[PDB]
RNA sequence: ACAAAGAGAACGUUUAUAUGUAAUUGUAUGUUUGAUUGGGGCAAUACUAUAUCUAUUUAUAUAGAAAAAGAACUAUAUUU
């Protein structure tokens, strides 16, 4: 990892004065010391890389608004922001200007760039059909837009319109309810579904680039699938195929006159 | 251990389902009074024991 | 060479001659579908011969059955079935779990219907759902079970409900595992579904590899 | 590990939202190529969950405050009824489900 | 321990301990003696919550007493005499989670 | 000889035996409590001193749990009356190696403490710091610079009650600890995991488009 | 003080037989529980007409 | 009768998993020790893995040289 | 007439180079010669000696005698362990069953 | 459960049973095991009500109580007695059902050829 | 025990009651070291199910001195090296010199 | 020598007439159990005629 | 027991044990078959630098196929005995 | 006991790797007298070892090794 040149020794005076095998050589507590110390000294030389684990993942398309991909995301964070969209939406693009002239234009781009960072990449990781991508345009475009596509090839625009008084910490939440609304509305207003039921069940994984720091989830791919495992207590399926008893349907209520009375 | 305790009183008389190997061929006059009084005793000796 | 593990399908043989001998003798009533309660309570078979699972009807030298005879037994032999079925009878092979074996022999201890669990998976493979024995689930299996969930794709045809909103592999390690498997096995049609390449050699996961149909 | 099913009733510390989180059936590490450390600490750890998360930090995501933390107090299900039965019918909509 | 409450023979016979094929509620109440037990099942209660105690806990229903509905064995035994009696079990059934 | 044999421990209820010893604080090993005060008073007496509304409060069955030892199963229903072995297990099982690594605990500093060697702050006043387990015990606590960061320590000082889960679980292996560091890095120092801190790198222009 | 005041090898009559039930055994106080007399076992089981 | 048609036999391209000349081959019971259970790839290796066990029972597969075994 | 048929002697150790038509005499269920039939089946006869009309114990447990133990007038009250519970499939428990 | 001709619930498969009312059966063996079973339920009530008649004055002091502890008698009534009534009822139906058929057979048969040969045809 | 690569958690045994020998002793609460017993008598699966631990205190509890919180001297049955002899030994806990500062009595103790 | 399958000499082994006509796909112990269920039918067809 | 190496009739030579005298003629048709074969003196001595080959009934295929020699110890169908795919001169 | 590791290593424990005649366990043969142990053959279709010699004359099982029909390792070569 570039820090694996641990000196196979350590300053510590060897306990066990006498003699024997295993003396004066590194310990797995000391091997983690030098690993951290010489990790920091790179992290000052800036040569230290964090794409050492994420070597198989296809390196995301670099772009100036697409820094959301190169971030190593905490798996305990992508669990919190569990956003889901209608499955027939193939992609989401969120473009926004670089510098925004009007004061309310800088408001929206803040929301876009926020939603470009906060809510877009969880949707990728959670839904895995959508190809979430964000690009920062370069001009005084005081309004960002969102291109919510769909599997049928159709698509819409979602003019990112936050209110002047609101913050951006909810301006996205509005935009969120402005996208996940459309996604179902587009997916409800689709044409014949037999085709998109094939593409969707053919669309490869779009979220491969996503870099998830599986923190305290490193035991086995069982817990790496912990966001797909979804407990469902009180599950309800009350539609039984009842098979009634046609032959001798009566005759349960007509027998064993218990201990025949005085007449018989 | 398990000794068929659900059979102690579930016999038709008092001398039944009580294992008494101590028998004899001819139980005499007072050995028979001793016997009949015996079966009922360890039938009421058992009960009021188990009731107390 | 003849071991009996926990769950073996080894029946005690009730020769059809015995059952046919009784029905005329008068121990068994030909009207009432002769479930194993009647056989046990009429002293046709004792306690020392009904060990789970119940019995097996064997057409032993019985070249003919004269009257329409109805039976609810466990795993009749194929000839014994085609003998009752010729004389207008029936044979609906009940293959009850052990919990069902009790509540059929001593129902005077179960005042109400205490629900019965379906038999072991090994039994459902061979008797309970197999129409060759007219197992009692050969109606249900084709009617309700053999159909997948109305949302399941190709990979999740066996889950009670498709665990994803899309048939395809969910995450990377479910994918690269299936991207390697489908070319680990030479590219077969269904080889997409990753399978464990180690055979436990258990008797439960054993179903008739060769046999009649 | 785990072999038997059990559902706990975890009480958050931030909102005290008594949410229940179960523990499914996760099969034993393979005995065919046995490994003494991974097994005997799978088992000993299993008594520690089976006794209501004795020596473990509980890490499940809340349902009320949507976030994952480690602040849950594992309620034995007669300390839960002590709590559930003693909440006005409106706060049962607030803290319970 | 100089005195053991029970010899190992009865630390190792779970049949006297577990609830398996063994009734754990002795008294069988009448019709009106149940409609007067369920009167104290409080509103907000649901059988879907009182769980099965583990094996290591004895199977003992001390009967219908104060807060009997939390005794998992008293609850599901009363719930069963309400069947043989015909009383209408309002509360929910054991929801086997999946 | 015993003049005045003491009365049973928790005999305070009028028509039910006192809970077994051990549960009240005494000697374990016996399941069923019994108090000769209760068994001698005839039945009508026990029904005199009590009304029906009360017996339903002391009949009360707290079935698995114990009403007294809060959080532990009632010791008249366990396999044997001793305390639950499983909950109070010794930290080392019968075979494992003692590789319990160095653990750092949270302490509430009580005076603005300022190191003169790193020239920075061990800790501000009234802020909880994760310090070594043998700095705290040996250097921070004996002098009055710090105390532990327990729940009640917060209560005594005037701070919003925070649950650090101080030693809620000890890790018996380094990599079993370096997972616990990842849990505690999330709950305690949460600002590390905001969408704003994962993007200090990018709050403005991607650096390749700025001046020089 | 709650203990019984003799080495329990002398009072082993109580610990192994079916006196394990008829006796208080809390912290080795081998003292008899309450026990009805036979004038009462029938006074309490006839008044019920059992 | 019903004119329904079914073949005479089911041909499965499956291969038998018990070869008479292979040692641990067979169909084992659902609770027998699966093929080479506890062995860990070594001859009688489940013995060598006993010292590795954390704690064993008081009566645990001890010394027993096959004498009149 | 109860043979105790046993498999071939040399069927796993050394195969390469042995005769071509004797590498298969190892495959038949041959009887063991009666001089050993009587030795091994001697430990089974002892079950009730001097009773000239009880047959020897069998090698495998025949299906009717297993129940013969629980077909005794004293076992009629053990619902469990009757009608075959060991050789039954593994019991099924409450989904909450736990130890 | 089976135990009568109604078919156990294992007619989940809708196995019908046609060609019925086909057999006159005198219920010979079943009436035998009824008189045997009716003797048990009465031979059980005799036990459930055994009450001390101590013909001796030594242990006369229980001459009013039942011969079984109240908890046990309260069990044996429910374990063995009330079971034996169900087992008696079962035969009280497997016969009351089979008679219903015979009542129908012995009419449709009496007509055809003879009311004299009839109880010879069914002899 | 199942053989698939990725076994997602589930309510019940997905493929029937878990097969294998060691799954047989876990299905009854025992620990996986029961697989190494030669005799599993009704006392044995009692002995090793840890109903009541075979584990005691070095001195009398009424006369104990060093603060043993919840510990015993549990005996660890070891099986020896190449020739597997079974021997057992009593393993203690690790007592440290607890040199604390109880600020009640403003001094180390 | 050092062969395993000596040519068909006079031995009444499995139905070699049907060992030729059968899919090699199936394993052995599942073939010799299936050339018989083929032959078992060829025996019924012959008896009926 | 000791006595690990026997001493009565230590045979001069011994055909089965010689650097490659017993060879598993595994089938070139990667059906996993093998037919253990001791190289005779015609190949015991290195008359063959080439790895032995023979035509033998492949009992699986029921066809005479090649038998390339190979050490008798080893898995006989490894991921090296996969043949690269090829489109046959048949088909459209 | 020696060494490793873990505890800001305040000292007691637990491990791992090691196995000490300080270690008290068990083996240390059998047959003819000190050598021999195998399967054949010639010596009246006798064979004590008699007398001679030969040689792919083969080392059964159980765990591992080879997973289709095919296969390896070793034991006074009946082999506790
Ligand atoms: N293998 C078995 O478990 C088994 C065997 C024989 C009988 N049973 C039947 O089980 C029934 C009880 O149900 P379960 O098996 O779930 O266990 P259970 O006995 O715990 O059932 C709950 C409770 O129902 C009550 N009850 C049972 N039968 C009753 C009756 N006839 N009238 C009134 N109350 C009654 C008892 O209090 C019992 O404890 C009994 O009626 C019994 O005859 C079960
Ligand atoms: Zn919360």
């Amino acid at each position: 990892e570039q820090v694996q040149d641990v000196p196979t020794s350590t300053d510590r005076k060897p306990t066990g004065m006498h003699r024997g095998p295993g003396k004066r050589q590194t310990a797995p507590k000391e091997a983690a010391q030098y690993q951290f110390i010489k990790k920091w000294d790179l992290q000052m030389r800036e040569t230290w890389d964090e794409l050492e684990p994420f070597k198989g993942l296809p390196k995301p398309k670099v772009q100036f608004g697409n820094e959301a991909a190169e971030v190593i995301w905490p798996y305990a964070l992508l669990l919190e922001n569990v956003i889901k969209v209608h499955p027939y939406t193939k992609s989401i693009y969120v473009y926004y200007s670089q510098r925004q002239s009007t004061p309310l234009g800088e408001l929206a781009a803040r929301v876009a760039k926020r939603v470009s960072q906060a809510y877009l990449i969880p949707i990728t990781f959670h839904n895995s059909h959508v190809y979430v991508e964000a690009e920062m345009l370069l001009e005084y475009s005081e309004t960002p837009w969102v291109v919510v596509h769909c599997l049928d090839g159709t698509h819409k625009l979602i003019p990112v319109k936050p209110q002047a008084g609101q913050t951006v910490k909810e301006g996205a939440e509005e935009v969120l309810n402005g996208i996940v609304s459309a996604c179902n509305e587009i997916g409800s207003a689709v044409k014949n579904p037999k085709e998109v039921m094939r593409l969707l069940s053919e669309r490869p994984l779009q979220n491969q680039y996503v870099r998830v720091n599986y923190q305290w989830y490193g035991d086995t791919p069982e817990e790496r699938m912990s966001h797909l495992v979804k407990w469902d207590y009180e599950p309800e399926e009350v539609v039984p195929q009842l098979r009634n008893r046609t032959q001798h349907v009566l005759d349960w209520m007509n027998y064993d006159g218990n201990l025949p009375t005085h007449n018989s | 251990g398990f000794t068929m305790k659900y059979k102690r009183g579930t016999g038709l008389w008092d001398e039944d389902h009580v294992n008494d190997f101590d028998a004899n061929k001819y139980l005499s006059a007072r050995s028979t009074m001793r016997w009949y009084y015996g079966m009922e005793r360890l039938q009421t000796r058992n009960n009021m024991n188990a009731r107390r | 060479p003849r071991n009996r593990y926990e769950g073996k399908a080894s029946f005690s043989r009730l020769s059809l001659s015995k059952l046919l001998w009784a029905v005329d003798t008068g121990r068994l009533n030909p009207n009432e579908t002769i479930t194993l309660y009647h056989l046990r309570n009429a002293k046709v078979i004792a306690d020392r011969e009904v060990v789970w699972p119940g019995m097996v009807l064997l057409a032993g030298n019985v070249e003919r059955v004269p009257y329409p005879l109805h039976i609810e037994l466990q795993n009749a032999s194929a000839k014994a079935i085609q003998l009752l079925e010729e004389a207008g009878g029936s044979f609906t092979n009940v293959y009850m779990s052990h919990e069902g074996l009790y509540q059929e022999l001593h129902p005077e201890e179960f005042p109400t219907f205490m629900e019965q669990e379906l038999p072991e998976r090994k039994g459902l493979e061979n008797f309970a759902t197999n129409s060759r024995k007219r197992g009692w689930l050969a109606q249900w299996y084709e009617d309700e079970s053999r159909y997948a969930h109305p949302g399941a794709g190709r990979r999740t045809a066996h889950y009670i409900r498709p665990p994803t909103d899309r048939d395809f592999p969910a995450t990377i390690e479910e994918y690269e595992l299936a991207k390697h498997h489908q070319k680990w096995h030479l590219n077969q049609p269904g080889s997409a579904t990753v399978l464990p390449w180690h055979s436990l050699n258990t008797a439960d996961m054993a179903r008739r590899s060769a046999g009649r149909l | 590990s785990n072999r038997f099913f059990q559902k706990f009733y975890l009480r958050c510390g931030n909102c005290s939202a008594i949410q229940r989180s179960a523990q499914g059936y996760q099969p034993i590490a393979n005995p065919i190529l046995f490994k003494s450390d991974e097994h005997c600490r799978n088992y000993h750890d299993e008594q520690r969950r089976a006794a209501g998360y004795s020596g473990m930090v509980v890490t499940c995501r809340c349902h009320r405050c949507e976030r994952v933390h480690s602040n849950w107090k594992v309620l034995d299900a007669q300390q839960f009824l002590d709590a559930k039965l003693r909440m006005t019918p409106e706060e049962r909509a607030q803290r319970l489900w | 321990s100089t005195y053991n409450e029970k010899s190992w023979l009865e630390k190792a016979r779970w049949g006297a301990f577990t609830k398996g094929s063994r009734p754990v509620m002795r008294q069988r109440y009448s019709a009106a003696a149940l409609k007067e037990a369920l009167e104290m099942v409080p509103e907000g209660f649901e059988t879907c919550d009182v769980p099965r105690p583990p094996q290591r806990i004895r199977a003992q229903s001390e009967g219908v007493v104060g807060r009997w509905y939390t005794n998992y064995w008293t609850l599901h035994s009363v719930r069963y005499q309400c069947q043989l009696a015909g009383v209408e079990w309002q509360f929910g059934e054991r929801q086997r989670p999946r | 000889v015993a003049p005045w044999v003491p009365p049973p421990r928790h005999d305070v209820k009028v028509t039910m035996p006192p809970p077994p010893g051990g549960e009240v604080g005494g000697s374990y090993g016996v399941s069923t409590g019994y108090s000769d005060r209760l068994a001698r008073t005839p039945y009508w007496k026990r029904m005199a001193l009590s009304t029906y509304a009360l017996r339903m409060k002391e009949n009360e069955t707290r079935y698995p749990m114990s009403p007294h030892r809060e959080g532990e199963y009632d010791l008249r229903y366990t396999v044997t009356a001793y305390p639950d072995h499983i909950k109070h297990r010794p930290l080392l099982e019968i075979g494992e190696a003692h590789q319990i690594p160095t653990i750092e605990i949270p302490v509430i500093f009580l005076v603005n403490l300022w190191d003169e060697e790193r020239l920075t702050w061990f800790g501000r006043q009234y802020e909880t710091v994760y310090v070594n387990r043998n700095v705290a015990r040996e250097e921070l606590l004996p002098q009055r610079y710090a105390i532990y960061a327990t729940e009640e320590a917060y209560k005594l000082l005037g701070l919003p009650v925070v649950n650090h889960s101080i030693h809620e679980e000890i890790p018996k292996t380094p990599h079993a600890y370096k997972k616990l560091l990842e849990k505690q890095s999330y709950t305690e120092e949460r600002w590390k995991y905001t969408i704003e801190y994962l993007f200090r790198k990018y709050e403005a222009d991607p650096p390749e488009l700025q001046d020089k | 003080a709650r203990r019984v005041q003799c080495p329990t090898e002398w009072v082993h009559f109580r610990m192994h037989t079916k006196d394990k039930l008829k006796y208080d055994f809390q912290d080795l106080a081998f003292r008899k529980k309450f026990e009805y007399s036979y004038e009462d076992v029938v006074a309490n089981a006839k008044d019920m007409c059992s | 009768a019903s004119q329904r048609w079914l073949p005479l036999q089911t041909l499965k391209p499956m291969g038998h998993n018990w070869s008479a000349a292979t040692r641990s081959s067979g169909v084992r019971g659902p609770h027998m020790q699966l093929m080479q259970e506890r062995l860990d790839q070594k001859g009688f290796g489940w013995k060598r893995k006993s010292r590795s066990l954390w704690q064993q029972d008081v009566a645990t597969a001890g010394f027993r040289p096959h004498r009149y075994f | 007439s109860r043979v105790w048929v046993a498999l071939g002697g040399k069927m796993r150790r050394r195969r390469i180079g042995r005769q071509i038509d004797v590498k298969d005499m190892r495959y038949y269920w041959r009887p063991i010669e009666p001089q050993y039939q009587r030795l091994y089946m001697s430990r089974l006869r002892i079950k009730d000696h001097s009773n000239k009309r009880v047959q020897p114990m069998r090698l495998r447990a025949t299906n009717n005698d297993i129940g013969q133990a629980s077909s005794l007038k004293e076992w009629e009250r053990s619902s469990d362990r009757k009608y075959g519970a060991a050789l039954a499939p593994p019991k099924k428990r409450d989904f909450e069953f736990r130890v | 459960s089976g135990a009568v001709g109604r078919g156990s619930f294992h007619s989940v498969v809708a196995g019908a049973n046609p060609r019925r009312i086909p057999t006159y059966y005198n219920s010979a063996y079943e009436l035998i095991q009824l008189h045997r079973a009716h003797r048990e339920v009465t031979r059980n009530f005799l036990v459930r009500d055994k009450v001390f008649d101590n013909k001796f004055p030594g242990c006369s002091l229980a001459n009013g109580l039942f011969k079984m502890v109240p908890n046990k008698r309260g069990n044996f009534h429910t374990r063995e007695l009330t079971e034996s009534i169900r087992h008696r009822t079962i035969w009280g139906q497997r016969i009351q059902q089979q008679r219903t058929i015979n009542a129908a057979i012995l009419e449709d048969a009496t007509k055809v050829l003879s009311p004299a040969q009839m109880e010879d045809r069914f002899s | 025990f199942s053989t698939f690569a990725l076994n997602p958690e589930t309510s019940r045994a997905p493929h029937g009651p878990p097969r294998g020998l060691i799954n047989r002793y876990i299905s009854m609460g025992l620990p996986p070291w029961a697989a190494w017993c030669n005799r599993v008598n009704r006392h044995a699966l009692y002995r090793m199910s840890d109903v009541s631990p075979r584990s005691f205190l070095p001195k009398a509890p009424h006369e104990m001195d060093v603060i043993w919180m919840n510990e015993r001297v549990r005996e660890r049955v070891r099986t020896s090296r190449q020739v597997q002899h079974v021997y057992r030994q009593l393993k203690y806990p690790f007592v440290k010199t607890g040199i604390h500062y109880s600020d009640t009595l403003d001094h180390w103790v | 020598h050092h062969n395993s399958s000596l040519p068909y000499a006079k031995h009444d082994t499995n139905n070699v007439l049907a060992m030729r006509l059968f899919p090699v796909n199936v394993g052995v112990r599942a073939r010799t159990e299936a050339i018989r269920i083929r032959t078992d039918d060829c025996l019924q067809r012959l008896r009926d005629a | 027991r000791l006595k690990k190496r026997m001493v009565g009739f230590i045979p001069k030579v011994i055909p089965r044990k010689i650097r490659n005298n017993m060879v598993a003629l595994r089938s070139e048709a990667n059906t996993g078959h093998m037919e253990g074969y001791i190289k005779t003196e015609a190949e015991r001595l290195d008359a063959t630098g080439r790895k032995l080959q023979k035509t033998m009934w492949d009992p699986v295929l029921q066809r005479y196929t090649l038998m390339k020699e190979t050490k008798v110890r080893g898995p006989f169908l490894t991921k090296s005995n996969i043949a690269r795919k090829v489109d046959f001169p048949v088909g459209a």
